């Protein structure tokens, strides 16, 4: 609504991992055939149909914007899992948090040598 | 976790590479140093003989 009227908006999804689990529950109880890590084949289309709605419009459309910050939880550091690799491929960048840095006293706990944004440079100011 | 074992393998492999590199350069240094120490024996013996027999 704010984007369609020329204003800016930010949307946070506290955990997409619990949202995928909620869909797995409904799909298995409805008897749709399972795939990888017991999830339905439909699960990539679930998050991509959601996250592609965040965009910056053209001046003819009004110049409005919507940015997204989805969150995912990894089991024991497994970034190679189904839902994590699926959402890592959809986003324009990822911030990686380490359980190791967090107890070592690097408090925000961000892995700067692994985290990436494609828009880097274009997003920042000249200074 | 498999990731903890795998990252520990990469780190230990880097240490193995590091230790082997230093062992071979030290082996090369020893082969020369052992010969060098032995090469000065006749000078060390001749100087000890002249200073002792003169004193």
């Amino acid at each position: 609504y704010f984007r369609d009227k020329g204003k800016h908006a930010l949307v946070v999804y506290d955990d997409l991992s619990k949202h995928a689990v909620a869909y797995r529950q409904i799909s298995l109880l409805l008897r749709r055939p399972p795939g990888r890590e017991a999830y339905p084949g439909d699960v990539f289309y679930l998050h991509s149909r959601l996250l592609e709605r965040a965009a910056k419009l053209s001046d003819e459309k009004g110049g409005g914007s919507l940015t997204a910050l989805p969150i995912i939880e990894t089991q024991a550091g497994d970034v190679s899992a189904y839902i994590p690799t699926n959402v890592i491929s959809i986003t324009d960048g990822q911030i990686y948090l380490e359980s190791d840095l967090f107890y070592s006293g690097i408090r925000p706990a961000i892995n700067v040598g692994l985290s990436v944004s494609r828009v880097g440079g274009a997003a920042q100011i000249k200074a | 976790s498999l990731r903890d074992i795998k990252t520990r393998i990469n780190a230990t492999k880097k240490t193995s590479q590091i230790t082997k590199a230093m062992e071979m350069v030290s082996t090369s240094k020893l082969n020369r140093a052992e010969q060098n120490a032995k090469s000065f024996v006749p000078y060390m013996e001749k100087i000890q003989e002249v200073v002792a027999n003169v004193a």
